[PDB]
RNA sequence: UGCGAAAGCAGUUGAAGACAAGUGGCUUGUCGUUCGUUAAAAUGGCCU
């Protein structure tokens, strides 16, 4: 059955995604609203539906954390120069990030994010990410309980895309890599686990118009680890 | 028949020291973060960070 | 239609037991019916084919008998979140029915096969099939004590059986479409209701004779009575309840509900009701107030009016007012 | 954390006078117009119903002019003398137009050339033609015959009632807004007649004592009417047969009257009143008829008008001069494929569970010199004061800011003659005034304190000084007279 | 205050007034699922 | 009250606080409160301070 | 006014600074590469420094500090470090 | 860009699968995509509003 | 500082010790020092 066929949506449905754990699917369009189902096969029902005025979205992402994997926060964002952030607790308790903390030049609208890890590398403590795609070639890293920004990660040209990947190193430690993709088809990969410095610069072999980059097979955003083991 | 009472609370009274920069609020969060353990002259109040209410 | 797939109380309607599917597998949860007394952790059935058939509440370590559909009883703690025993068939026919009387459990299979466990010994006792019942789907235990003499079984029809014999020994005209519940509810009455009619009858377990005929106003969905045949409480297809008030006394043939419960919303929704479950003066009805999270409510049925429409407070268009910030923003 | 509070412009307590709502709302009544008839406007009516056209009645033509164009629409010419009323019926229809040879006729309104029936009245002039209020197909007439007629539309030849018993030259009607058997008329010896239309019509109920040759008479409720006559105008509860107020705020005759209600104004009621020397005022019904806002015109106005209480758009304050002019005032008032990529803009959550809003509200745009305040740049909000497009409230709000805010001196530290002549070049101005001489005492003390030697420098703002001296000379010669009539005044008490 | 008290203000700041198996089961779930 | 981005020598700012800032901390493990107190000096008779946590993800005072 | 520190290989922005108010005209730096000192028209000398440990270890400069000396701009700016000159 | 435009390429052995999507898949113009972590279950979101579910019988 | 009214009316401003600079002393100046008296400045300014 057709998931949203229980309550329609009033707009084209941009962004989609499923929890880590839970049966739920989360839908969200330019009518600013933001749909929850919870998907069988059979009745794919509506849990719950918050519709934020005045703020049309184009990203939203279940993050569920790693240390206690306990939080379920839904960020969500569009061509504004905020992000939200509903904390799932079943009235709701959503917060605004609005602060670049510094950087508000070169981030004018909070559209292309996408959530992540990131371990401390001096403690095993892990903190989610939020990772904004701004102007220049500029992606700006901020905590996603906090706000603050962490770090940033200048590729050359016009940044179109980027993804997430990880790699285990030891007992209970990863390293994060940011991979992000010119326009004209040159890669940067930045290790952020340390200072967001670039490791390995590439080139796609063709490609001349590059829209989306995207990686798999491990644990992407989409396919996300529920236990830091398990990355 | 007049009785006389306190019923009502006071200032929150922090480390009233010198020679202490820095730390000298006295108040905590859980552990499980929900609910914060201030002093005052009269009582230790705490409060709730959910729903700002005072809850003991 | 409705996401619980299966549900069921245990004995003095304190604990839910409902099976639901979670995106393509089956979960049983178990809910307490009063919080004043959430309970997020599920059993997960671990293949996307494997589901749940029947279920039935254990009497103390409490558990759940779950009857699968591969020829097989799952013995569940439900404080615990393993199943503890797997009885299991010689074969793979799902199983259409369980009960237990005591420490004696009974199962009735899609090849209308008979089988006997026994929970204090996790053994295969008995393994039989008897003629002219071919399409069973309920069994039920008529009780006189520890001996479990005289099955109830139905396909259609209901028959009843000496089990020493492994014969049928009275056999009761049934209904048109299969039977979907079938329960004792004196030691000489018991009540049936069959699947997509309105319509319960009762009939006397010693003659054959049909006592009365209960209407309900839609399909009836579940069934339960108080534990002394007082007050017998239908819920129906269209998420409505009717309570039959002293429905085996002298409306002489057929009787109507006596009462009928609805409950909405504050908007004008009308919410289903599920399940519900009543005893002396205390009726207990469930619904789901999210897509698959169930939430109760108490009444006392004897003094609430006929038709009673419950009100409950849901979200319909309500101001996120966060209690960090005044209503002026 | 909280938000920054706006710079509070500084007012003053309030001097006498002040522009109160009623003065405002009739004060936005402008652009007149003024159209030369060819003789005195006598009369002028509003279309009811769709309440947005008015007849004038010069001599020996009754114009139509629109409520949007203000140019005559229609025009009605074939009338053999000078034609007196022209009135609309209650369903705007047609239009009733009494004739100095007293024959009424009625023609239908957007349609001058049909006339429907001619109403041969009496062989005196007929002064006054209006239809019934509430019923339709009853014509009232009064003439110089001092009787006047309702006439049926229907029978046309005989007058159904003949309301007499009046002694001189009834010169109006009105009919009661409730009861419609109730016909009050008016003539030139007092005496407000009024008449029960069952009875049998040829005495008066009762009659109300104007004492003045009565030139109108309206009804404002269903219980009290005001009559015009005279420099005054009285009011006369009619359940009671009694007058109740009596205003005499003009030099000469009040000619005419009319009456607004529930219309789009701070005033629920409103009672013109148009004088013959030129006023037209505005009275208030609900304190006690006091007036509240006047014009003046350019001669004796002798008939006036507003538009009606469902007036919908543009309108109208129109009065009728005796000098053969016609004054009016008015008050105005991508792709389908794109769209289907950007639908969902206009939703609004409706049927969604929880609905957020954090949107903050945009406020006002900040001026100049409050965003210099608010970013500490003191000398630059003094150098955004003396601007010449400023208000002068606002430059005296900023020099207050300045003053109670930080430090005047901050404010002028860095100056020299070319950058503290905009100060005194305005302090000047602001001598003057009440308001603002405290604050341009202590900024004119504060910049002689520390540009004492600049003084001795610059000698073109040497003379700046002794044009200061003379003003604050005159202003305490003021201030020193102002403290002797103050005297004067105490001595009688 | 108006209906028959009379409040005072301390110097520090203390307001005072001058007036006229299923139970154990349930147990252990609510431990085990909280 | 700033905070310092020690990297880039950045401040970021929360203006009016309606009392000054005698003591400042951050407090979660993630550092997603910040504790101050607000010694709120216009009167000179009397020592009042104003409790204020606030959530560091907007900067709204959580619980004062 | 802004400076900004590329790493050479892989051509790209390691850190980049937000530090003068109008254009930064010259810039120099030490022997071994512990400073880096800069100016402009805005007439201030910007210091970043990278001298710890941790910042050699790390290739992190910070923004060490600023000094207002000159009048009008800095247009020239250059530096000499020997044994007994720096 | 275009309507039906989706395809779910095998790999390691890089081949579009050829049987899935058919020209009657009601697919509209996709506009978002999801894979559920643990079902096996694809959400197609079109430009109409409509989330679209299929399962995959491999897992 | 005290009494006052928002005007005003009476009172002032010592000592010890340590340290710093300058030329063990002498001079000058300070004090997260004590006793007694009712007693201007580090280019450094306010969020989305």
């Amino acid at each position: 059955k057709d998931a949203n066929a229980s309550h329609p949506s009033h707009s084209a449905i941009q962004s989609l995604s499923f929890h880590p754990s839970k049966p739920l699917l989360l839908t969200g369009g330019y009518d600013k609203t933001l749909r929850i189902y919870h998907i069988d096969g059979k009745t794919n029902h509506l849990v719950t539906s918050l519709h934020l005025v005045g703020s049309p979205i184009q990203t939203c992402t279940f993050y569920t954390s790693l240390s206690n994997q306990n939080q379920q926060n839904i960020f969500t964002a569009g061509r504004r120069r905020y992000m939200h952030s509903w904390d799932l607790s079943l009235t709701a308790k959503i917060e605004k990030f609005s602060r670049l903390y510094g950087h508000e030049s070169t981030q004018r609208s909070f559209e292309n994010f996408k959530v992540a890890h990131l371990q401390n590398s001096q403690t095993n403590s892990v903190h989610g990410i939020v990772l904004l795609q701004g102007n220049n070639g500029w992606i700006n890293i901020l905590h996603s309980t906090s706000g603050l920004w962490l770090m940033g990660c200048k590729i050359e040209g016009v940044i179109t895309d980027f993804c997430i990947d990880y790699q285990p190193i030891s007992r209970g430690k990863f390293r994060t890599i940011l991979i992000a993709v010119n326009a004209y088809g040159e890669v940067w990969e930045f290790d952020l686990n340390k200072n967001g410095h670039v490791i390995r610069r590439w080139k796609d072999q063709g490609g001349v118009g590059i829209t989306k980059i995207q990686v798999g097979g491990g644990t992407t955003t989409t396919c996300p680890a529920l236990q830091i083991s398990k990355i | 028949q007049y009785k006389l009472s306190v019923v009502s609370g006071g200032k929150p009274a922090l480390n009233n020291l010198s020679s202490v920069t820095g730390n000298k609020n006295i108040a905590r969060l859980s552990q499980d973060q929900r609910n914060y353990i201030i002093p005052f002259n009269n009582q230790i109040k705490v409060y709730s960070v959910e729903t700002r209410q005072c809850v003991k | 239609d409705s996401p619980v797939l299966q549900s069921a109380y245990d004995p003095s309607g304190q604990y839910l037991c409902y099976v639901t599917v979670a995106l393509d597998k089956q979960r049983v949860g178990v809910q307490p019916t009063q919080r004043a007394t959430w309970n997020e952790n599920f059993l997960y059935l671990e293949d996307s084919k494997l589901k749940v058939t029947c279920l039935k509440w254990v009497n103390d370590t409490v558990a759940i008998i779950l009857g699968m559909n591969n020829g097989e009883i799952w013995l569940y703690s439900v404080l615990a979140n393993e199943v503890t025993y797997k009885f299991t068939t010689g074969n793979s026919y799902e199983i259409k029915d369980i009960d237990l009387m005591g420490n004696q459990l009974w199962c009735i299979d899609s090849s209308d096969a008979f089988y006997q466990f026994d929970l204090l010994q996790f053994k295969l006792l008995q393994h039989f099939r008897i003629n002219n019942c071919v399409q069973l789907n309920k069994l039920t235990i008529v009780p006189a004590g520890d001996s479990v003499a005289q099955l109830l079984v139905a396909s259609h029809s209901i028959s009843l059986i000496d089990i020493e014999e492994k014969k049928v020994v009275m056999t009761f005209p049934g209904h048109v479409s299969p039977v979907s519940t079938l329960q004792v509810i004196t030691n000489e009455f018991f009540i049936s209701g069959a699947e997509g009619d309105r319509f319960l009858n009762v009939y006397d377990i010693h003659s054959g004779m049909t006592k009365c005929v209960l209407v309900a106003e839609s399909d009836i969905k579940e069934l339960s009575h108080s534990g002394q045949a007082d007050s017998i409480a239908v819920t129906t297809e269209d998420g409505s309840l009717e309570i039959f008030v002293d429905p085996l006394v002298s409306g002489n043939k057929s009787k109507k509900s006596s009462k009928k419960i609805q409950i909405v919303s504050k908007d004008g929704r009308k919410v289903p009701i599920y399940n519900a479950f009543i005893n002396k003066d205390l009726l207990n009805v469930s619904w789901l107030q999210n897509a698959t999270m169930p939430y109760f409510k108490n009444l006392q049925w004897r003094e609430i009016p006929n038709e009673y429409t419950v009100e409950i407070s849901l979200n319909w268009n309500n101001k996120n007012k966060s209690a960090d910030r005044d209503l002026h923003g | 954390s909280t938000a920054r509070p706006r710079i509070i412009t500084s007012k003053a307590p309030l001097l006498p006078q002040q522009t109160t709502p009623e003065q405002r709302y009739w004060r936005q009544y402008t652009s007149a117009q003024l159209v030369k008839e060819h003789n005195s406007v006598t009369h002028i009516s509003f279309n009811p119903q769709h309440p947005h056209d008015f007849a004038v009645t010069s001599s020996t033509r009754v114009q139509i002019f629109s409520s949007r164009t203000r140019q005559v629409i229609k025009t009605f010419s074939r009338f053999k003398d000078v034609v007196y009323s022209a009135s609309f019926r209650s369903d705007g229809k047609l239009l009733c137009a009494g004739d100095a040879t007293g024959l009424v006729s009625v023609y239908d309104s957007y349609n001058p050339r049909t006339i429907l029936l001619s109403i041969n009245a009496s062989t005196h002039p007929t002064h006054v033609t209006k239809f019934h209020t509430q019923d339709n197909k009853i014509l009232a007439t009064a003439s110089d015959d001092r009787v006047t007629r309702l006439w049926d539309i229907s029978n046309a030849y005989e007058p159904q009632l003949e309301l007499t018993g009046a002694t001189d030259y009834v010169r109006t009607l009105s009919f009661i807004p409730a009861a419609p058997h109730l016909v009050a008329t008016g003539s030139y010896d007092g005496l407000i007649r009024l008449y029960d239309t069952r009875s049998s019509g040829s005495t008066p109920i009762y009659s109300l004592n104007h004492d003045q040759p009565v030139e109108n008479v309206i009804a404002v409720s269903p219980t009290q009417i005001v009559s015009c006559g005279g420099n005054n105008f009285k009011v006369w509860d009619l359940t009671s047969n009694k007058k109740l107020y009596e205003r005499g705020n003009f030099n000469k005759a009040v000619t005419c009257l009319d009456y607004v209600e529930n219309f789009d104004s701070p005033m629920q009621s409103a009672l013109i009143a148009s004088s013959l020397d030129g006023h037209v005022k505005v009275f208030d019904p609900l304190d006690n008829f006091q007036v509240k806002f006047g014009w003046k015109f350019s001669g004796p106005v002798l008939s006036c008008a507003v538009s009606p209480s469902t007036a919908q758009g543009n309108r109208h304050l129109v009065a009728g001069l005796s000098s053969g002019l016609l004054a009016i005032r008015t008050k105005k008032k991508k792709s389908n494929n794109f769209q289907r990529m950007m639908r969902g803009s206009e939703y609004q959550g409706d049927q969604e569970h929880i609905i957020h809003n954090d949107k903050v509200r945009s406020q006002r745009r900040m001026r100049a010199f409050e965003r210099n305040i608010n970013q500490f740049k003191w000398s630059e909000a003094l150098d955004n004061a003396f601007v010449p497009g400023m208000a002068k409230e606002l430059t005296l709000t900023v020099l207050q800011e300045l003053r109670k805010r930080g430090k005047v001196r901050v404010a002028l530290y860095g100056r020299d003659e070319s950058t503290l002549e905009p100060l005194l070049n305005w302090c000047l101005k602001g001598i003057e005034d009440v308001r603002s001489a405290s604050i341009v005492a202590d900024w004119v003390a504060v910049v002689l304190e520390l540009y004492g030697n600049t003084l001795e420098s610059s000698p073109v703002l040497q003379e700046l000084m002794i044009d200061l001296k003379t003003k604050v000379r005159h202003e305490i010669h003021k201030s020193k007279e102002a403290q002797r009539i103050e005297g004067m005044l105490q001595l009688l008490t | 205050n108006y209906d028959t008290d009379f409040i005072f203000l301390d110097i520090e700041s203390t307001l005072g007034v001058v007036g006229t198996n299923s139970d154990i089961f349930a147990e252990q779930l609510h431990k085990l699922s909280s | 009250m700033s905070l310092w981005q020690l990297e880039t020598n950045s401040q970021q700012f929360l203006p009016r606080l309606n009392g000054i800032i005698i003591d400042c901390q951050v407090l979660g493990p993630q550092g997603n409160y910040y504790s101050l107190i607000l010694q709120m000096t216009e009167n000179n008779s009397n020592s009042d301070y104003q409790f204020l946590l606030l959530n560091a993800s907007d900067l709204t005072s959580k619980l004062s | 006014g802004s400076i900004k520190f590329w790493d050479f290989q892989f051509a790209t922005l390691n850190q980049s600074f937000k530090a003068h108010d109008a254009d930064v005209l010259c810039l120099t730096t030490d022997t071994d590469n512990n400073y880096v000192f800069s100016a402009g028209v805005d007439r201030k000398i910007f210091q970043f420094s990278q001298n710890t440990n941790k910042s050699q270890k790390n290739n992190r400069w910070v923004n060490s500090s600023n000094r207002l000396l000159h009048g009008n701009d800095i247009r020239a700016i250059c530096a000499y470090q020997s044994k007994g000159a720096d | 860009a275009v309507k039906d435009a989706l395809r779910l390429v095998h790999l390691p052995s890089c081949s579009v699968f050829s049987n899935w999507p058919t020209s009657g898949t009601p697919l509209g113009k996709v506009t978002s995509v999801a894979f559920s972590p643990s079902g096996g279950l694809l959400a197609v979101g079109n430009e109409q509003g409509k989330v679209r579910l299929w399962k995959l019988n491999h897992y």
